[PDB]
């Protein structure tokens, strides 16, 4: 009943449709630009990711662009955290680049990487969240009812109640013998929440200071309202 | 504004 | 099974036994002095109300610090939230003092007093979030295993699972007309971040600019480690 | 440091 409005088939291969191309990684100047670089890059894969989660093609165009300005940077973060469970003490960018912790301490954002891999990546790996997982989060996060200057709040509430409803049942059916799991799932929101803010004041100095190359959509998105 | 964000939507 | 570990009922206790004695609110020169003073007057009544929790007191004492540093500012926005649910444009502080939403706008603090309204207070009206849920929820937001420092995350980790998993019981049994609702619940915790950060970026401005009054333990809370 | 916070914790 939850599957067939919100089906977790179609998430699942909205994200198996996204999914970049790398055979082999190599270390990232300033990683800060790599992976400004591989932002803006993967705002564009962003867009067509939406347009493939159910219903969101549906919604008002004026919706649609406040749901993506709002949760962008969590969904980019969400994104590269999982990518990067296959490594030990990096992170891995759709562009095929690597970005080493010591690299990134060594360019000044050594607290915020240390968060990601802390509370994302190795707790992604811990229980090893699944691509199927990993896409119903992000359609949460996509459907944020909470965006300010929606149309229809509610309909969006609706749209995030179809998803969590499909997730918990996905979770019960999969992994049975963990009853805790759905909503351990939920529980890395706060953190994503969190670390997508600090990601976002980084960036702005970024911008402010003018030093790190900032291209044209990863601009866009950090233009006032 | 968001001139490529309106652009890429559209597209169908 | 859930509930003898850390059972519901003594999670109400906290609240119950912690609940201000106000017969009769008025308005709050400033309302956000009003408010710094009862957050400070509430820091007191937050290790009161911790020590009530199941097995928060039989961690080490370090870990104690550590957990309510890290967490009285969001705790305190989902109490003051909870009890403003009465009023229709306004908070209820716990000194007996409303403030209105007017009040707030004309003191310069309107939009983040527009975010606890609409994302905390409305969505606890709008879904009658009870005491024991709210206990529950705060009682989550105490054991945050992300905590930097703590001796011993993974037990911290233990205490929040079994807190969840005796909120979801009590959900499924005294609302098991709304399945939705234990997820619902854990889906104000993202929001309650957010505004917790932005709360605590004004009460850091506020101490900067030196012209309100900050009372002693609200001071050690805005304290460096 | 803490100083409040650990005398009010100790406190049983
Ligand atoms: C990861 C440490 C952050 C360093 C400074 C903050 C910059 C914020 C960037 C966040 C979005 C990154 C998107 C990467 C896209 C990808 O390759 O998948
Ligand atoms: C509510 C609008 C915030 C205005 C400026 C930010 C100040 C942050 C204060 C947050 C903690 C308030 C605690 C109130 C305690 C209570 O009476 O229950
Ligand atoms: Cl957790
Ligand atoms: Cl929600």
């Amino acid at each position: 009943s939850a599957n067939e409005d919100m089906p977790v088939e179609r998430i699942l291969e909205a994200e198996l449709a996204v999914e970049p191309k790398t055979e082999t990684y190599v270390e990232a100047n300033d990683p800060v630009t790599n992976i400004c670089q591989a932002a803006d890059k993967q705002l564009f894969t962003l867009v067509e990711w939406a347009k493939r989660i159910p219903h969101f093609s549906e919604l008002p165009l004026d919706d649609q662009v406040i749901l993506l300005r709002a949760g962008w940077n969590e969904l980019l973060i969400a994104s590269f955290s999982h990518r990067s469970i296959a490594v030990k003490d990096g992170i891995l960018l759709a562009t095929g680049l690597h970005v080493h912790r010591n690299s990134a301490h060594s360019a000044g954002v050594g607290a915020i990487f240390d968060r990601v891999l802390t509370e994302l990546v190795s707790k992604m790996r811990d229980m090893q969240m699944d691509k199927t997982e990993l896409g119903c989060l992000r359609a949460i996060v996509l459907f944020n009812p909470d965006s300010k200057g929606l149309s229809n709040p509610a309909e969006v509430e609706a749209l995030r109640e179809k998803v969590y409803a499909s997730l918990e049942a996905y979770c019960k059916h999969k992994y049975p013998e963990q009853p805790g799991r759905f909503a351990k799932l939920l529980l890395r929101l706060p953190a994503l929440r969190s670390i997508g803010l600090k990601c976002l004041e980084h960036l702005f100095f970024f911008k402010l200071i003018g030093d790190t190359p900032i291209d044209t959509f990863l601009m866009e998105m950090l233009e006032a309202p | 504004k968001h001139k490529i964000l309106h652009r890429l939507l559209q597209d169908s």
